[PDB]
RNA sequence: AUUAGGGAUCGGACGGCGUUUAUUUUUGACCCGUUCGGCACCUUACGAUAAAUCAAAA
């Protein structure tokens, strides 16, 4: 049960995946800066109003 | 018959006389027919469409022979949409006008759409076997039905 | 007349088949006194 | 799954009967209006909720449409027509200061992002559009030969002069306002219930359809659907995009509300309440932290997104902990143990047995199709993918 | 007992039977 | 014919719309491929250039 | 066999209002059923309906109506009798409607009060 | 007015990627899909109500 039976959907190779995780993420095994960088969410939402975008950025 | 001629009544009569002579080699319902009736009112904007009223045995006479006849009459006559209709004087008569107006296709359904209020509309949906040569004529069929009867019906092929 | 929020809730806990009575309850022209507890339990709300 | 306590509150008394339309203040942060089945509208503040701020018996029949203008005024649609009221005045005026009736029965309202223009989906198969303070009858734009009642209509905020819409022909339609004409008409297998656009990706948009399913498209190409979000039992009554545009509310006809990521293909959350009776209008607030569910139990319930993640400013280790657990999930979400106790969510009996029957029947249908394909000449063909298969036809 | 049923008579599905005595009993209450 | 006429007219309209969406495709591509998204957007902060 | 096709239709609408559907296919049609549906659409308790032919009717229903019923003996009624009948037939005077065939056609009790025409109670809903 | 369909059941009628009759066409046997019609199971009741009775005492 602690095995993972099915490959995860973005993945294409078992070796890709088993070597993809490879790294503990907590503060015990890396520096605090890498911790911040490794647990940062993809999207950050502050307080306020998300008014939809007026001018195309890039 | 029942009229004294008009400027395009004589035109459609002389048309069917030059279909009597100097052409085919196909002659079934043309000679036992005289001036019967014709009518011309605007359809769309900028365009016209002729309708010709015909008696009730000549209805199925033209149902025997109407292929390519409407085609040639359209081409050499004013380059406009030709419609063939009976002359009659209530709802069964209106369905008769419908099934006479649509000659190559049998209708499938009449659809009475009520709305969120007492407004209502009709949609008659036609056969699936012939679709290509009608969609440029569907609006003309609809407006001539609206002018001859007065009821608002829209014509469509179901999907 | 006064209806407690517990009573209102209990009515809504009764299913859609009680919708007429629910609407009768929710006719506006009457006061609505709230409750501040966990219970939503009509009888105790009333007795207290 | 311990701290999942996502319900929050019940906005005041609610309406009298069921609540059928509601809309936000897309400029400020706390102003909500909803119109009832009994022709009355109420306007609510989020900070003070236990009582209404403003109330007016608007129409006779159900309040089909409702929206806020840019400045301070608001507009409601029904079978009586459409009217314009003002909720924030030192006197509480009851009389609406504008009205319109011609153009047939209007269905739905939508208001422009920047300008003072707004569009209305009528029942006449036609959308008529006004520019406020200098228009009276508005421009009636429609498909050339179209009759069927257009249900929904929506101003696309990011790319202006663009409005998509949808009718009961199980077709949706796209329009332009610079050149005031329809643009594209595409017909689906099933009837759509509502259309919204992706407020952070302009070319992307969203239909909720009685095929119990949600479809995301790119407007530039309707050849195949971009996303099939399928989780439901009954018809979906309404969808709305999160203002961050990566999340999606889906209220459906069964008493459920399902919260979605943008790329998912399944639920992240399902909400159900034995009180709640039918869902009709679900809108995020301007915060993408809270969603609002407008019932036919006559409630406007306030739910949280981020099913456990309580609001509040956080101490440093508290948020480091919660972000730590989040990305910890995004590694280990697929192990069987933790997967089952993250997917385990209790459903009421109705939707439970119904989805059992649904999965069974769809298995039967797939088996039918597979046996027919294998024992038919379709075997020498490609398995047509479903995002392709969802569209019936596209035309212009 | 179901709350939605009217009390003038009995109901089978969507059909409401009203005997002649009950409509005459309404004919007494109107006068 | 009115049908093909409005067809080509709405086709040109469709082309122009797709041009106007091609003006956003680059931003959409960036944000969907990027590492971190900020909200609310810097451009739509009410106090921008002060 | 039930000769009241309008009762069969009302039973269809009642079962669909119980199970929560979004349309029905009422196989036998009649003009009086059309008129009942028009009064229903005036009071908004049904979404939208189309008469189709071979005919039947597709009746998209919203889920606001609760219960349909037909008065089988088709009872004659006058004005004060209309008020007392409607107060003993609906659970509340501000909920639901009854249907009358009057000399001015088929309408609800509020319309029959506006025209001050009496008639014959046939059916009702809420 | 249906429950709500599935798994099987056979009586037609229709089709077909195909095996065997078939020395090759019929046609017949196996398999698949559609369709009506019905002997019956279970599920959920759509409810019930007089309960021991139910896809009918809904
Ligand atoms: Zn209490």
């Amino acid at each position: 049960k602690y095995l993972a039976t099915g490959l995860p959907h973005p993945f294409e190779s078992q070796q890709q995946y088993e070597r993809s995780l490879r790294l503990p993420v907590g503060p015990e095994w890396m520096t605090k800066e890498t911790f911040q960088d490794a647990t940062k969410p993809r999207v950050i939402i502050k307080q306020g109003i998300i008014a939809p975008m007026s001018k195309p950025m890039y | 018959s029942r009229q004294n001629p008009s400027d395009l009544e004589r035109a459609i009569a002389g048309a069917l006389y030059d279909l009597e002579t100097n052409t085919a080699d196909l002659k079934a319902a043309l000679r036992p027919l005289q001036f019967v009736s014709a009518r011309e009112i605007e359809v769309g904007h900028g365009k016209k469409a002729i309708v010709i009223f015909v008696p009730v045995p000549a209805l199925q006479g033209f149902h025997r022979v109407q292929q390519r006849l409407t085609r040639e009459l359209e081409k050499k006559f004013s380059d406009r949409h030709v419609l063939i209709l009976a002359a009659r004087r209530l709802t069964a008569v209106h369905d008769a006008i419908l099934t006479d107006l649509v000659y190559p296709v049998e209708i499938v359904g009449k659809r009475l759409r009520t709305k969120e209020d007492g407004s209502k509309v009709l949609k008659v949906i036609l056969d699936e076997k012939e679709r290509g040569g009608v969609d440029y004529r569907l609006d003309t069929y609809s407006e001539v039905y609206r002018r001859l009867t007065g009821r608002n019906v829209t014509f469509e092929f179901p999907q | 007349i006064i209806i407690t929020s517990c009573v209102m809730a209990e009515l809504e806990k009764l299913g859609p088949r009680y919708r007429v009575a629910l609407m009768i309850a929710r006719d506006e022209r009457w006061q609505r006194l709230t409750c501040d507890h966990k219970g939503t339990y009509a009888d105790d709300c009333i007795v207290d | 799954r311990m701290f999942a306590k996502p319900f929050l509150g019940q906005l005041g008394n609610g309406h009298v009967q069921g609540v059928y339309s509601m809309c936000k203040d897309k400029n400020s942060l706390n102003c909500i209006a909803s119109g009832s089945g009994d022709g009355v509208v109420k306007v609510w503040d989020l900070t003070t909720r236990d009582e209404e701020t403003w109330r007016v018996a608007a129409h006779n029949n159900i309040v089909k449409g409702l929206t806020f203008t840019n400045d301070k005024k608001l507009l409601s649609c029904a079978t009586d027509g459409i009217k314009l009221w003002d909720p924030y005045a030192s006197p509480s005026n009851t009389t609406p200061i504008a009205t319109w009736q011609e153009g047939g029965p209007y269905t739905s309202l939508s208001f422009h992002r920047s300008a003072n223009t707004f569009a209305a989906s009528s029942g006449q198969g036609c959308i008529r559009i006004w520019d406020l303070e200098h228009s009276t009858a508005g421009q009636a734009i429609q498909w050339p030969s179209f009759v069927d009642t257009i249900t929904d209509v929506c101003f696309n905020q990011v790319e202006t002069s663009v409005i998509g819409s949808v009718a009961t022909d199980r077709s949706i339609i796209l329009f332009d306002l610079r050149t005031n004409m329809p643009v594209i008409k595409t017909v689906l297998h099933f009837a759509c219930n509502r259309i919204v656009f992706n407020p952070m990706e302009a070319m992307n948009l969203a239909v909720a359809s009685e095929d119990h399913n949600i479809y995301i498209f790119d407007a530039r190409n309707f050849d195949k659907a971009l996303n099939i979000q399928k989780g439901h039992v009954a018809a979906v009554m309404d969808v709305e995009f999160s203002p961050t545009g990566e999340e999606l509310v889906s209220g459906s006809y069964d008493r459920t509300i399902r919260l979605w990521r943008r790329d998912a293909g399944h639920s992240r959350d399902v909400y159900h309440t034995k009180r709640m009776q039918r869902v009709f209008r679900t809108m995020w607030t301007m915060d993408s932290k809270y969603i609002l569910t407008g019932s036919d139990d006559g409630n406007v319930r306030l739910w949280r997104a981020n099913a456990s993640e309580r609001s509040g400013v956080k101490a440093t280790r508290q948020r480091q902990a919660l972000e730590y657990n989040n990305a910890l999930l995004d590694r280990y979400g697929h192990l069987p143990e933790i997967r089952r106790i993250r997917r385990h969510r209790h459903l009421p009996k109705v939707v439970k047995k119904a989805t059992e029957i649904k999965r069974e029947e769809l298995a039967a249908i797939k088996r039918r199709e597979e046996n027919e394909r294998k024992h038919s000449n379709k075997k020498y063909e490609k398995r047509k993918s479903e995002r392709e298969k969802a569209v019936l036809v596209k035309q212009q | 007992r179901p709350v939605d049923l009217p009390a003038v008579g009995r109901m089978r599905g969507a059909e409401l039977r009203i005997s002649a005595k009950e409509a005459a009993a309404i004919a007494r209450e109107v006068r | 014919a009115k049908r093909q006429q409005d067809r080509l007219m709405r086709e040109a309209a469709y082309k122009k719309t797709n041009e106007t969406l091609d003006r956003w495709i680059e931003t959409v591509k960036h944000n969907r491929r990027a590492e971190h998204l900020v909200f609310p957007l810097a451009q739509n902060a009410h106090d921008r250039g002060l | 066999v039930r000769t009241s096709v309008l009762h069969d239709a009302l039973n269809s609408i009642n079962n669909a209002e119980k199970m929560g559907k979004r349309q029905v296919m009422i196989r036998p049609s009649s003009k009086v059923i059309v008129k009942f549906l028009q009064v229903m659409q005036r009071h908004g308790y049904i979404g939208e309906f189309e008469e189709v032919d071979n005919g039947k009717i597709v009746v998209q229903l919203n889920g606001r109506l609760n219960k349909c019923g037909v008065i089988s003996p088709r009872y004659n009624v006058r004005l004060a009798e209309l008020e007392k009948w409607v107060t003993k037939l609906l659970p509340a005077r501000q909920f639901g409607y009854v249907i009358l065939t009057t000399s001015a056609g088929i309408m609800d009790h509020e319309e029959a009060r506006r025209k001050h025409v009496a008639g014959k109670i046939i059916g009702f809903f809420y």
